[PDB]
C-alpha cells in the first residue's frame, strides 16, 4: 500500500455515513498542493476480503485529526511524531493559502 | 450487433480474477464514483525494479464467437509523478490463451500468447481470431507500471 | 469488531505522501496505550473526514480573522504571593503559626482543590464541537443562561490548568474566546489554525477569538489588545476588583436579564474566568504560596462569583473549591478575638475578614469575630461623626464586613446578636441624607464608579424606604434619572428583622430602630402591642406611625391618653441624648436621617455644621428624639 494509481479523487456525499472505523484504516495517502488541481484530498486504504477499499476524504479535516492525535501524545511524542506534526501544520497552511471555490471542487477527479 | 461474453465493469465486484503474485502486483480495489461502487484491478510497484505481475481473467466460454474484440479502459500514472528508482514503465502487456476446460487456479505463463503491448482514461481495442477451443482466458502482465484497469469487455460483432 | 481485531497484527498506521515519497508511521499499540480506544474513536468520528470541501470553505469564510497578532514583550505581572524567607513553610492540623496568615503552605493540595473533577468538552451535540475536538480536562465550569430557550442566550466557559475557553450561543453558530498557553489550547478543526486567530500574545499567554462574521458587532469591534493588557499587566487582585466594578455597572443598568448587551456580559464572563485562571496559574507556578495573599485573592474571586450570581441568578460555578485553604484560614481565625480584631490595622483586619470568608466551615462566623466587627463599626461611626464623610478605604472595609455578615448563621447567644443589632443601627446612622445624595451622585457617573466607591452603609442598614421614588426625592445635571435608579438596583440586591420583637406587622415598615430596652417601628400604620405615636406636620401620603414595643413584649409603666408627639424647646452638659436616636424628617419626603447617639462625642458632633441635623436654613424639616424608655418628643428652637 505504498503508491496509488489514482492519487486524486472526488469526495462523495455517501462517504460520511460509510466511513471505515479508524482502526480499520491500513494507510493514509496525502496529495500535494502542486497536484490534483490544488484540491486538498486524501485517500484512506482499508480492506475487505480481497478488495482494498479506497475512501476519498477531506484533506483539511484529516490533517486536523492527525494533528489532534499527535498533540495528545504529549511527552510520549517521538521525533518522527513531531516531524509528522510539522508536515501536517505546514501542509495545512499551504492548502489554506490556496483554498478557493475552484479548490473546494473535487468532483473534477471523477 | 455486439454480443458481450465478458464485461468486468458490469460485474459489480462479484467477478474475481487470478493474480499470480498473490498480494504483490495486481490487486482488486474499490472506489466510489458518483456514489456508485466502481471496481478495478490496479498495480503500482514502480520503485522496485523487476516485476512480472500477472492478472488472469475468468474462463470465458467461446460459444459462437470466432473473431472477438477486447476493449480495455485503463489509467496509467505518469512515471515523472514519482520522486524516483527510474525503472518504472508506462505500458503493460495483453496476452490470451485458449482451453477446452477451466483450469481454475492453475496458471501457466507458457500457454499464454502475447496479443500486444498496451500503451497510451485510455481506451484501447484489439482483435483476436479465429478461436478454436471451447473457451479462453485473457491475461495482463505488468513490467513495473502504475496502472488502474477499470473496464475489460470482450464481444463479437452480430 | 474490536479495535485489536481490526488492527490484526498491523504494527503501523502508515501515512504516505503520494508525491514526496516519504512515509510517517504511528504505532497502533502505542496509540492505544497513550490515547485510549474510546478517545481515538471519538476523535475519528468528530473529525468528519468525509465532509465536502465546499462545506469547509463555507465554514472558514464565516469567521473573522484579525489583522495581525500583537506581541507584548513582557511576561505579565510578577507573582505577589511569593513566600519571603522571612516566614515559615509547611507541608500537609493543630500546628497553628499564630494568626493573620503570615506563613506559607505547599500549593500541591490547594491546586488539587481547584481542579478536583474532570469534564468532557466539545461533545457531539454542542456547538463548540463545530470547531474543537472533544477532550477531557480537569477544570472548573461556569454557566449563565439569560432568557428563555427560544429567544435567550447561553454563555458557558471552562477554566483548566492550561487555558480558559468561553462560548456564547445565541439560542438558549457560536462565538468563542480563549486565553492561555499557546501550545496547550484545544485542538482546532480543519478550517482554522490558532496563529491566524490569535489577537494578542504574551511571552507566556495568548488571547484567541473565534468570532462569526455575523456575530455581535461589539465583539468584532472590541479591542482585545487593551483587554489582554488589562488582564496580564495588572495583579490578579486589582483585575478581579475591576471585574467586580463591571458586574456592578451591569447591575446599575438593569441588564442582568436583558437579551441586549449579551456580548458585554460575555466579555465580563470571559474576564472573570481569566481572573480565576490567573490566580490558579500563580498557585501552580510556585512550590509554596503565601497564605494571606492567596486568601485575599480567593476572597475577591468568591465575592465576584457571588455578586455575579446576584446579578444573573442563573450564574452557576462548579469546581472552584477551597477546603484545605479553608481549614488553614479556620485555624488562623480561631485565635482572633474581638479586641484583637478591633485593634488591628484596617488592612490586617480586612485580611482577617477574608480568611473568615474562606474558613466559614458550615456558614458559622465565630462570636469573637462578630463582636470585633461590632467594635470596629463602633469606632468607625464615632469617627464618622466628625467629618460626616467616608473614604474609599472605609467603604472597602464596610464591603468586607457586609460580605462576612451575609451568608452567616444568626448568633445563638443573646448578647452577640444584640451587638449585631447595634452595629446594624450604626450603619443606619451612617446612611443619612448626605449619604443618599452622595451615592446618587456617584451612581449617576458609572464610568468613574468603582467597587469601593459604589458601597455605602445603606447596604447594611435598617432603612426600608430606599426605593426609586424616595431616592429620586433625595437627590440634589439630568443624570439623577440614572443615578437614582442604579443605586436602587444595587440597594435591592445588596440589602440585609430576624432578630427580636415578634409581638404582628406587615411589609409597610419605613424603618426599624432597636434600642436597648425599646424597639421603634416607623411604619405606615399603628401596631397592636405598642405605644403608637402619630407623626405630626407631615403630608397625608407620607404619614408615619412610630410604634414602641418592648423586647419582652411587656407593656410600659406610662400610659398616654393621646398619640401626639409632644414638643420640647432648646448641646449638652452631660449626655442626655445617650442611648437615644435623633431622627429628622421632611414635611413632604418623610424620613431623612436617623442617628444613634452612642457616646458623648456623637452627641456633641450632632451639632456641627456638616451634621445632618439642626440646619436652621431648612423651612420644612422636623427633628424627633426617640428615647430608650419609650417616649418620643420633637426638638425645636
Ligand atoms: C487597543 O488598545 C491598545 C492598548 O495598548 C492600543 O495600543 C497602544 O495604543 C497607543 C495609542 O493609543 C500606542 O501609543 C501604543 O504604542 C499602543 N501599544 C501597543 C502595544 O500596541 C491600541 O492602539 C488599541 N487599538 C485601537 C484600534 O484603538
Ligand atoms: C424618659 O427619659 C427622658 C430622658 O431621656 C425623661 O425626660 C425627662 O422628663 C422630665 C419630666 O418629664 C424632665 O424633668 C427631665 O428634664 C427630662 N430629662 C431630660 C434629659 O430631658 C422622661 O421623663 C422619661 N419618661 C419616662 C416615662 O420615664
Ligand atoms: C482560486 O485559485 C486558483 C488557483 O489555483 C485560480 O485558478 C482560481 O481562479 C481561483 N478561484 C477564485 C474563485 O478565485
Ligand atoms: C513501523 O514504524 C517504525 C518507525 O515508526 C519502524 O521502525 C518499523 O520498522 C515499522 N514497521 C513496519 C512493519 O512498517
Ligand atoms: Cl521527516
Ligand atoms: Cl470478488
Ligand atoms: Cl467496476
Ligand atoms: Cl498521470
Ligand atoms: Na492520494
Ligand atoms: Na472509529
Ligand atoms: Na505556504
Ligand atoms: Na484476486
Ligand atoms: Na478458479
Ligand atoms: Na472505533
Ligand atoms: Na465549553
Ligand atoms: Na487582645
Ligand atoms: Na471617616
Ligand atoms: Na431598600
Amino acid at each position: 500500500r505504498s503508491y496509488v494509481a489514482l492519487p486524486c479523487c472526488a469526495i462523495q456525499a455517501s462517504a460520511a455515513s460509510t466511513l471505515p472505523l479508524f482502526f480499520a484504516v491500513h494507510s493514509i495517502h496525502f496529495a500535494d498542493p502542486n497536484h490534483c488541481n490544488g484540491v486538498s484530498i486524501a485517500k484512506l486504504r482499508s480492506k475487505t476480503g480481497d478488495i482494498t477499499v479506497e475512501t476519498c476524504v477531506n484533506g483539511f479535516n484529516l490533517r486536523s485529526f492527525l494533528v489532534a492525535v499527535v498533540r495528545r501524545l504529549g511527552s510520549w511524542a517521538s521525533q518522527e511524531n513531531l516531524r509528522l506534526l510539522w508536515y501536517l501544520q505546514r501542509s495545512l497552511t499551504a492548502y489554506t493559502v490556496g483554498f478557493n471555490a475552484t479548490t473546494a471542487d473535487s468532483s473534477i477527479h471523477n | 450487433k455486439e454480443v458481450v461474453l465478458l464485461d468486468f465493469a458490469a460485474a459489480g465486484g462479484e467477478l474475481g480474477w487470478l493474480t499470480h503474485p498473490y498480494g504483490k502486483g495486481w490487486d482488486l480495489m474499490q472506489n466510489i464514483m458518483n456514489d456508485m461502487p466502481i471496481y478495478m484491478y490496479s498495480v503500482c510497484n514502480v520503485m522496485s525494479g523487476d516485476q512480472d505481475n500477472w492478472l488472469r481473467t475468468n474462463w470465458v466460454y467461446r460459444g459462437e464467437a470466432e473473431r472477438i474484440f477486447i476493449e480495455l479502459k485503463f489509467t496509467v500514472r505518469d512515471c515523472n509523478s514519482f520522486p524516483g528508482a527510474s525503472s518504472c514503465k508506462e505500458t503493460f502487456n495483453l496476452y490470451y490463451a485458449e482451453s477446452d476446460l477451466d483450469y481454475g487456479t492453475n496458471f501457466q505463463k507458457r500457454l499464454f500468447t502475447k496479443i500486444d503491448t498496451i500503451a497510451p482514461l485510455n481506451v484501447e481495442e484489439r482483435s483476436v481470431g479465429p478461436l478454436t477451443r471451447k473457451g479462453f482466458y485473457l491475461a495482463f502482465q505488468d513490467i513495473g507500471a502504475c496502472v488502474a484497469l477499470l473496464s475489460v469487455r470482450v464481444y463479437y460483432k452480430k | 469488531r474490536s479495535a485489536t481485531q481490526l488492527i490484526n497484527g498491523r504494527t503501523n498506521l502508515s501515512i504516505e505522501l503520494e508525491f514526496n515519497g516519504t512515509s510517517f508511521f504511528l504505532n497502533w499499540q502505542n496509540l492505544l496505550n497513550v490515547i485510549t480506544e474510546p478517545a481515538l474513536t471519538e476523535l475519528w468520528t468528530s473529525a468528519e473526514v468525509a465532509e465536502d470541501l465546499r462545506v469547509t470553505l463555507k465554514k472558514r469564510q464565516s469567521l473573522f480573522f484579525p489583522n495581525k497578532t500583537v506581541v507584548i514583550s513582557g511576561d505579565g505581572h510578577r507573582y505577589t504571593c511569593e513566600v519571603p524567607t522571612s516566614s515559615q513553610t509547611y507541608n500537609i492540623y493543630s500546628a497553628l503559626p499564630g494568626h493573620l496568615g503570615g506563613f506559607g503552605i505547599n500549593a500541591r493540595l490547594v491546586l488539587g482543590d481547584i481542579f478536583a473533577s474532570k469534564w468532557s468538552l466539545f461533545a457531539r451535540d454542542t456547538p463548540e464541537y463545530r470547531v474543537f475536538y472533544p477532550m477531557n480536562v480537569m477544570a472548573v465550569k461556569f454557566s449563565i443562561s439569560i432568557g428563555n430557550n427560544e429567544s435567550g442566550v447561553a454563555l458557558y466557559g471552562v477554566v483548566s490548568e492550561d487555558f480558559v475557553v468561553v462560548t456564547l450561543h445565541n439560542r438558549s453558530t457560536a462565538s468563542h474566546l480563549l486565553f492561555g498557553l499557546p501550545d496547550s489550547l484545544p485542538s482546532l478543526k480543519g478550517h482554522a489554525t490558532y496563529d491566524e486567530l490569535t489577537f494578542a500574545r504574551n511571552a507566556k499567554y495568548a488571547l484567541v477569538a473565534i468570532l462569526p462574521k455575523d456575530s455581535y458587532q461589539t465583539l468584532l469591534t472590541e479591542n482585545y489588545t487593551r483587554i489582554f493588557l488589562n488582564m496580564t499587566e495588572s495583579t490578579p487582585l486589582e483585575f478581579t476588583r475591576t471585574i467586580q466594578t463591571r458586574i456592578v455597572s451591569i447591575e446599575a443598568r438593569r441588564a442582568c436579564a436583558a437579551q441586549e448587551a449579551a456580548p458585554d456580559i460575555f466579555l465580563v464572563l470571559f474576564q472573570m474566568l481569566v481572573a480565576h485562571f490567573l490566580v490558579a496559574r500563580g498557585i501552580a507556578e510556585h512550590r509554596f504560596v503565601e497564605v494571606d495573599c492567596v486568601c485575599r485573592q480567593y476572597a475577591e474571586l468568591y465575592f465576584l462569583r457571588r455578586i455575579s450570581r446576584l446579578c444573573m441568578p442563573t450564574f452557576t460555578t462548579v469546581g472552584y473549591n477551597h477546603t484545605t485553604l479553608g481549614a488553614v484560614a479556620a485555624t488562623q481565625i480561631a485565635r482572633v478575638s474581638a479586641t484583637k480584631l478591633a485593634s488591628l490595622p484596617r488592612s490586617s483586619q480586612e485580611t482577617v475578614l477574608a480568611m473568615v470568608q474562606l474558613g466559614a466551615r458550615d456558614g458559622a462566623v465565630p462570636s469573637s469575630i462578630l463582636e470585633g466587627i461590632a467594635m470596629v463599626v463602633e469606632h468607625m461611626y464615632t469617627a464618622y461623626t466628625y467629618v460626616y464623610t467616608l473614604g474609599d478605604t472605609e467603604r472597602k472595609l464596610m464591603l468586607d464586613i457586609h460580605t462576612v455578615l451575609t451568608d452567616s448563621c444568626p448568633p445563638k447567644d443573646s448578647g452577640v446578636s444584640e451587638k449585631l443589632l447595634r452595629t446594624y443601627l450604626m450603619f443606619t446612622s451612617m446612611c443619612t441624607n448626605i449619604e443618599l445624595g452622595e451615592m446618587i451622585a456617584r451612581f449617576s457617573k458609572p464610568d468613574s464608579l468603582n467597587i469601593y466607591r459604589a458601597f455605602s452603609p445603606c447596604f447594611l442598614g435598617l432603612r426600608y424606604d430606599l426605593h426609586p421614588a424616595k431616592l429620586r426625592a433625595e437627590a440634589p445635571r439630568t443624570a439623577v434619572a440614572r443615578g437614582t435608579s442604579g443605586f436602587a438596583e444595587l440597594l435591592h440586591a445588596l440589602h440585609l428583622l430576624i432578630p427580636a420583637i415578634n409581638c404582628i406587622t406587615a411589609d409597610k415598615i419605613i424603618a426599624t430602630v432597636p434600642l436597648p430596652h425599646v424597639t421603634y417601628i416607623i411604619s405606615s400604620e399603628a401596631l397592636s402591642n405598642a405605644v403608637v405615636y402619630e407623626v405630626s406636620e407631615i403630608f397625608l401620603k407620607s404619614a408615619m406611625f412610630i410604634s414602641a414595643i418592648k423586647p419582652d413584649c411587656s407593656g410600659f409603666n406610662f400610659s398616654q391618653i393621646d398619640r401626639h408627639i409632644p414638643i420640647v424647646y432648646n448641646p449638652r452638659r452631660g449626655c442626655p441624648l445617650c442611648d437615644s436616636v435623633i431622627m429628622s424628617y421632611d414635611e413632604s419626603d418623610g424620613l431623612q436621617s436617623l442617628m444613634y447617639v452612642t457616646n458623648e462625642r456623637v452627641q456633641t458632633n450632632l451639632f456641627l455644621d456638616k451634621s445632618p441635623f439642626f440646619d436652621n436654613n431648612n423651612l420644612h424639616i422636623h427633628y424627633l428624639w426617640l428615647r430608650d424608655n419609650g417616649t418620643v418628643v420633637e426638638i425645636r428652637g
